[PDB]
Parts: structure tokens; C-alpha cells; sequence
């Protein structure tokens, strides 16, 4: 019925999964700034919106291999999760 | 409680290789790095590696000579760091420390004083210091032991198992012909003693020897 | 990778005063410096993680501050047990890079040695060996000069000599002295003499023993 | 375009020392130095790439370090094969810039 | 209007603690932010923290020590700052300025000259200061008032309550065991005296005493 | 945090000339500086905002100009109201932070 708490459950799992394979590949290189655990969650977030400010990104091969999957899933995800928001807004768009 | 447990000391050979431990008690996370800082006497700390026990993954210190190789057991949770081709300016203490992925060191160990030398390995001989029978005493008494030729350092003194720590001086060692020398000193108030005892705790963990000498008053 | 610069290396102070640790990133580092305190013979202890977040288990006088390449860590009123050693660490690019180090040194007040001369043991002379000490514990300045003599003849041969660092109880110095010789040749003498010459005393401070 | 000095420019040095070599940047070029090896009469060999990734047929006293603007070539253990010059090598920004040199006397 | 109004002074013996206050004018804001600058004598401007009274939300300057906790009352549009534990250090002038929450300080308040010791208040003594009988007057004549003998910082003189103010010096108080002591000074035209009135007056905040003393000619 | 420098600290000119304080930053603040005018017994009276936007109330004299981390606050003509201390205070970053000020003689 509302599959969108399922999208939902998705998302969390790839910005946690997204998060803990960064650190875990940017580790090792230097000048890598996406290395502690706490701000690495909020660079999934910054990747799968789509937002992207740019304070913090890989530098590394896997860490970039890491964001493709976190863009793939992610944006995918995310893209669910924010159109059945829209969609329930419209419902009461009439109820006025 | 001790976080992180170390061994006492490792004496190596030149040109020969230890396998240093540390088994880590508390709370265990998957997102925990276990780190090793190397200390060489009279210097600074100096980050070597670390090591995440949760996926296997180590790294290492590329500005200076990469000798370690970094290795985990999950089943008993002890890193292990291995250090090969072992020379003179390896002598060092190593600690190892849990960051948890937030980038800060929260708890450290007692750290490893790794000798590297062709010597052997020597117990130490502990020898009471009792006031002679013409000194004037004080409000307060002062009497310590005497470690004497031992290989190599460190050696743990403590006085009535730490009970006794105010007013308490451990001299740092000599080195005497491949032989360490050092004391220990107390100072209680003089009507504390002798009518309550006073042992020095002296502890050799390169030998593994651990023994206690009372302090009694010389006749 | 971040090169952490420590300046100055040695901070003197009299007690009670506000004292202040200077540490400088080689490039911006935000905020992700954190403070760790290493007393003698001693493991790292954390004191201020991020620049200026406390610590469960830290003195209120200890404070920290800081954004960008700057950073300081604050002592509010200094005592004895603060002093050791003062180490920068930041977690901005990898690797993790330690700083240079900031020893803490307290000026005290005056104060004379404490002589003590202990006769060797008997449990020392049954395995053939003997050797005389001497404590001079808890004396201020660390300057001090001690002088053995064995039946009012000066000696030198056989002599060892310990300073320790600055005290972390009382801010003094404290150092021993042993004259190692055989029991042979211990006992081919009578008296033995510890002097101690501190700049608290003209006269220097004598304990001597007879066999 | 990126200025690329190594200070020293001679490197005096006992056998069985160990020796580094220095090369600062005018900007942060991150971890895109090159550093290469010249004998007398020869051609440039590639000895380190990216600041510390080693080359398959350099000898392992041969390290690398740096990021930023400060670079470092390490030699664990010099011997007399290892008498040359040594040149840095940015690839962050166009153009690509060498090095001054540093040379290594035993 | 003075937007911004705080008390004159604030006498605290060393140990304890003072509380301030700043009561604000003016249009209030969701998003004003009131924050407090510390001058100690001699020296300059000193951020000490800020506070939002829309939310509650404050914050301090971890440069320096925190003496300080922020507070404000909503209904009665003052902000508090509660300096505990004082010392001779703490001895400044405190300032309040409001900020619309785009970065300067559109508005100051007058200060709080903070004073910690641990003397008691004393109350000054105004004493007229008339020409004698026999100094020759130009086109214009000098005259003025003393306070002596008061405690702490400051007092506030002024010339017919502002009338009078080209011309006019207060020369920085002196301290003289436990005690302040200053001087006015006015030059009108001489023809104006004392055909129109001259008063000097004073204020003492700390001791909540206003006086004032008319400048009359010597016989 | 940012550190604002102003030298000098003593700003000595003859009446009539154009006086020129000078304001560095330790790092690029943009144009979020502001200035502040302090008389003897006197609280800080803000006299430009944001580099070289003008006050209501400051005599036309009184502008400010520069970006990044050198400001300026100038004045066309000193006369004798305009001798007091002036301080520099960025909010490009938290926290906020005063210069250490500069006296102006005449
Ligand atoms: C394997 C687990 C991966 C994720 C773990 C996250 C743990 C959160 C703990 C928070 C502690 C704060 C750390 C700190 O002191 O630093 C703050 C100041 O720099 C920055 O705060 C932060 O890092 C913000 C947290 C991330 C934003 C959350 C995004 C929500 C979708
Ligand atoms: C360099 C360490 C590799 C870690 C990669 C984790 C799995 C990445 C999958 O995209
Ligand atoms: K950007």
C-alpha cells in the first residue's frame, strides 16, 4: 500500500552503506577529507539530493566507484520518496 | 577498566621481527579503527597505521619507512602489529589506541617498550634501603628500594600495591655494561612506621618476575 | 599531509597564572584538532576534542579555542599536577599527524634537599657486591651538586648520579646518587659521606655513615 | 603556472644514510608529483608516481610522501648507484612544470 | 531614543556575582540578537557572547573564559548576563548592542562600569570652584566644580543638565586610598556671569545620589 | 578565528589632510567588515558597514573601501571631532571579532 516507507528503508541503507564504504576507501589517501564516519553520512545525503555543495567528495577510485552506487541508488531512491510527497500533497490540494 | 591491554616489553634481536598485541575490552562497534603510535625516548608521538577489525582494511604511515604489517583477530578482538628487520632506531614504546571513526583518540594503552639488542635478558635484584642507626628522624621517614641489573627496561615499582603513592620517587635508569640500575623512594610520617608495613612492588615484565621486599627497620 | 607546529616548546609560569598552548596547522584544518596530555612514564589521555569540546573527567580550567590554522588550549589557574607534555592532533585530511610537543614548567618557590644516605643491604653484601646511596628529594632549582667522600677523602670513581623530571606532586626535582663498589673493597673503609651543595644554603647539606 | 623548487640543490651524504629529497609547490597540487631519476649520459626514469605509488623496477629504499604543497623522495639506504639527479613533476594544472634538481653526493 | 538602556554601575565585593541587565526600545525583532562586548580599562573592544530572545538560544566566546550565562525575559524586553565569581580582572565597562541578525551592531547601550573590590560606597562631595578677588578676567572666565572622596567608577558631570558643553573639561579621576577625585571646568563669556546661572551636575550611579551646585561669584 | 590586524596603532596628521586606517585579515572575509567610532567616556558608534556602505548620520567625509583581507575606513578632511579609536569587526565567519584599534591625533 505505501510502499514508500520500503524506498524509504532503501535510502537509509545506501546513505549508511554509502558512508561507511567511503571512509572505508578514502582512507589511505592524502589530503582525503571524507574519512570520519559523522560527516561522511551527511555526504551521502549531499550526493543522493543532488545537491552537492562540495566540501566533501572522494578523491580515490573506489570512493568515486563508492559515489556512482551512492548516485544510482540514491537519487533513485530519493526520487521515490520525494514524488510520493508530492503526490500526497496534491490529495489534499482540493480538500480545501 | 583497561580498555586496551599491551604486553609488558619485547626484547628482539637485530635483524629479527616481534608480533606485538592488543586486546581491546569494552564496547565494540564495526565503524572502530584501532591505531599504533610509536614513541621514541626523548621525542614525540608518531602515527604508524591502522586498522579497522570490522573489514580487514590497514593502512600505514607513507612519510616514514613502512616495517609493520597490521592484522586483526574478530574472534578474540586483539590487533596485532607486526614489526620486521628490526634495527636500532626501532627501539621505541608503541602504544595502540581505539578512535571511533570520529577522529579522535578516546582511550590509550599502556604501550610496549621494544628493546632491540643482542643481549640477554637479566631479572632484577631488589635490595631494601633502611635508615642507619644514627640518623635523626624527622616528622617524616625516608626509605625506598634498589633495582639493580636488569635487561632491559622497563621495571614497574609501586609501594604497598599503590596504597602508598603521595611522596613517592622513581629515579630514572642507568645504564651500566648492558645493565639497568635504578630507585625508589617513600616518605610517610615516622610514627607510621615501622608499626605499619611498607613493601616496594618491583615488576620485570620482560622476564616475567614480579616480587616484594618489606622494608623492615635495621637493628 | 598537515604539518602541526608547536611553538613555543617549553612554557615556565608561576603558579596560580593563566597559561596558553600554541598550536599551528600548515593549512586550514576547520576544527578537527583535539588535545592529548602525556605525563612522565605515561599513556596519552585526551583533554579537548574539537578545538574546544571538554572531555568527561577534565579539570574546568582546562579550555580550548581556535578556527582555520590557529588553535590554543588554556590552562585557567596551573598546580603541580599539570605538568607534562602537550600534544596537537588534527582529523581534517588523512593521515593523522601528531604536533611537535609543549612541555609545561611551574617556577615554585625555593626549596632546600632532603639528604638521606642509605648503608648497603646485607642481602647486597652476601652476593659479594655493595654500593651506598644517597636521596636528595624534592629540592628547587633543579641546579645541584652532590660530592661523596669516603672517610673524609673525596671519591669519585663508582658514581652514578638520576635526575628526575619536574615532580608532578610538589613542582621540585629530586636525583640520587650511588657509589657502586666491591665488599672487598667497602670494607677497607669506615666512613662515608653524602654532601649535597642546592643554592638554598651556604653550608652544603652533609649526611655521612659509619660501618 | 606551478612553480616547483627543491631546496636543497646538493645532497652530501654517508653511505648507508638515509637521505630525502624535497620539493615544494607554489599551490596545493594535491598528490599529482612525479619524481624522476637522471644519470650522466642518460634519459629520465620514472621513480615515484603520485607523491608515494612506487614504479615495477625501482628498489624498495625508494619511498614517496607529501600532499599539498610540501613533497618528499626518501632513500632508505644509499649506495653508489643512487648518484644522480632527481626532478619533480606536477600534473594537477596545465602546463605540466619540472622540477629545479637536486643532486646526490655520497 | 536610547534604545538600549543599562545600569550606571555595579559594585561586586571579589567572589561573588553581579547580574546585568539591558533593557531594550525601539522595534523587536524575531530576529534580533543581543550581545554583550567587555572594555577593560586601557584596552579595546572584547566579544563576550550573544543571545536571540525569540528562542532562548546563546552563545559565548570560547577564547576566553566563560564568567557568563545569557538569559532574557520576553515580556519585559531585557536581556541578563550573570557574571559569576568575579576577580580583579573582571573590573570593565560591559556594553549591549543589538544586531538585526546581518552582522554589525546597529545600536549601543551606555555600559555598566563593573567594579570588584572589596571596598564600600561612598558618596562624593561637590565643591564650587569661584575665581578670587583679584584675578584679572579676559572676554571669558573659568570656573568649575570638585568631586572628591567617592567610590567606585564613575560620576557623571554636566553643565546646566547639557546647555553648556563647548568648552567644558572633566580631567580623569585619580585614586587616593580607596577613594576618586576629578574636576570640572567651564569657559563662558564673562559678561554671561553671573548675570545667567551656572550649575554643575553631578551623578554617582553606583550610589544612586544626583546633586547639583550653583557656581556663584566669590565676595 | 579570524584575527584583525590593524596597523598602525597611532595615526598622527595635520588638520585638513586625508587619514587612511588600514584593517588586515587573517583570511579572505569577503566584504564583511565594519567600522566603529569610539570617543573618550563614549560607547562604539557604527560609522560604515559592509567595507564601504555609509551610515545614516556619518559625515560624507568618512568612507571605507577593500575586499578579501586589506579594508580601509578614510577620511577626506581630520577635524578635531574626529579624534578617537576606531576599530574593524568581521562577520564573514563565527565568531564575531574586533581589531585592536587605532587612535587617530591631530
Ligand atoms: C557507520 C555510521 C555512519 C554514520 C554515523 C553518524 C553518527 C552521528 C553522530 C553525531 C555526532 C556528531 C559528531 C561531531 O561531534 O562533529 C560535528 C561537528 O563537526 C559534526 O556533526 C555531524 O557530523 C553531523 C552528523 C551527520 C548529519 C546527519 C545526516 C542525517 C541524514
Ligand atoms: C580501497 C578499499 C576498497 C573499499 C571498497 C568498498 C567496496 C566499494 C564498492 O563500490
Ligand atoms: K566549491
Amino acid at each position: 500500500w505505501r510502499c514508500a516507507g520500503a524506498a524509504t528503508v532503501l535510502l537509509v541503507i545506501v546513505l549508511l552503506a554509502g558512508s561507511y564504504l567511503a571512509v572505508l576507501a578514502e582512507r589511505g589517501a592524502p589530503g582525503a577529507q571524507l574519512i570520519t564516519y559523522p560527516r561522511a553520512l551527511f555526504w551521502s545525503v549531499e550526493t543522493a539530493t543532488t545537491v552537492g555543495y562540495g566540501d566533501l567528495y572522494p578523491v580515490t577510485l573506489w570512493g568515486r566507484l563508492v559515489a556512482v552506487v551512492v548516485m544510482v541508488a540514491g537519487i533513485t531512491s530519493f526520487g521515490l520518496v520525494t514524488a510520493a510527497l508530492a503526490t500526497w500533497f496534491v490529495g489534499q490540494c482540493q480538500q480545501q | 577498566q583497561v580498555q586496551l591491554q599491551q604486553p609488558g616489553a619485547e626484547l628482539v634481536k637485530p635483524g629479527a621481527s616481534v608480533k606485538l598485541s592488543c586486546k581491546a575490552s569494552g564496547y565494540t562497534f564495526t565503524s572502530d579503527w584501532i591505531h599504533w603510535v610509536k614513541q621514541r625516548p626523548g621525542h614525540g608521538l608518531e602515527w604508524i597505521g591502522e586498522i579497522i577489525p570490522s573489514y580487514g582494511r590497514a593502512n600505514y604511515n607513507e612519510k616514514i619507512q613502512k616495517k609493520a604489517t597490521l592484522t586483526a583477530d574478530k574472534s578474540s578482538s586483539t590487533a596485532f602489529m607486526q614489526l620486521s628487520s628490526l634495527t636500532s632506531e626501532d627501539s621505541a614504546v608503541y602504544y595502540c589506541a581505539r578512535e571511533r571513526g570520529d577522529g579522535y583518540f578516546a582511550v590509550w594503552g599502556a604501550g610496549t617498550t621494544v628493546t632491540v639488542s643482542s643481549a640477554k635478558t637479566t631479572p632484577p635484584s631488589v635490595y631494601p634501603l633502611a635508615p642507619g642507626s644514627a640518623a635523626q628522624t624527622n616528622s617524616m621517614v625516608t626509605l625506598g628500594c634498589l633495582v639493580k641489573g636488569y635487561f632491559p627496561e622497563p621495571v614497574t615499582v609501586t609501594w604497598n600495591s599503590g596504597s602508598l603513592s603521595s611522596g613517592v620517587h622513581t629515579f630514572p635508569a642507568v645504564l651500566q655494561s648492558d645493565l639497568y640500575t635504578l630507585s625508589s623512594s617513600v616518605t610517610v610520617p615516622s610514627s607510621s612506621w615501622p608499626s605499619e608495613t611498607v613493601t616496594c612492588n618491583v615488576a620485570h615484565p620482560a622476564s616475567s618476575t614480579k616480587v616484594d621486599k618489606k622494608i623492615v627497620p635495621r637493628d | 599531509d598537515i604539518l602541526l607546529t608547536q611553538s613555543p616548546a617549553i612554557l615556565s609560569v608561576s603558579p596560580g597564572e593563566r597559561v596558553s598552548f600554541s598550536c599551528r596547522a600548515s593549512q586550514s584544518i576547520g576544527t578537527d584538532i583535539h588535545w592529548y596530555q602525556q605525563r612522565t612514564n605515561g599513556s596519552p589521555r585526551l583533554l579537548i576534542k574539537y578545538a574546544s569540546e571538554s572531555i568527561s573527567g577534565i579539570p574546568s580550567r582546562f579550555s580550548g579555542s581556535g578556527s582555520g590554522t590557529d588553535f590554543t588550549l588554556s590552562i585557567n589557574s596551573v598546580e603541580s599536577e599539570d605538568i607534562a607534555n602537550y600534544y596537537c592532533q588534527q582529523s581534517n585530511r588523512w593521515p593523522f599527524t601528531f604536533g611537535s610537543g609543549t612541555k609545561l614548567e611551574i617556577k615554585r618557590a625555593d626549596a632546600a634537599p632532603t639528604v638521606s644516605i642509605f648503608p648497603p643491604s646485607s642481602e647486597q653484601l652476601t652476593s659479594g657486591g655493595a654500593s651506598v646511596v644517597c636521596f636528595l628529594n624534592n629540592f628547587y632549582p633543579k641546579d645541584i651538586n652532590v660530592k661523596w667522600k669516603i672517610d673524609g677523602s673525596e671519591r669519585q670513581n663508582g658514581v652514578l648520579n638520576s635526575w628526575t623530571d619536574q615532580d608532578s606532586k610538589d613542582s621540585t626535582y629530586s636525583m640520587s646518587s650511588t657509589l657502586t663498589l666491591t665488599k672487598d673493597e667497602y670494607e677497607r673503609h669506615n666512613s662515608y659521606t653524602c654532601e649535597a651543595t642546592h643554592k638554598t644554603s651556604t653550608s652544603p647539606i652533609v649526611k655521612s655513615f659509619n660501618r
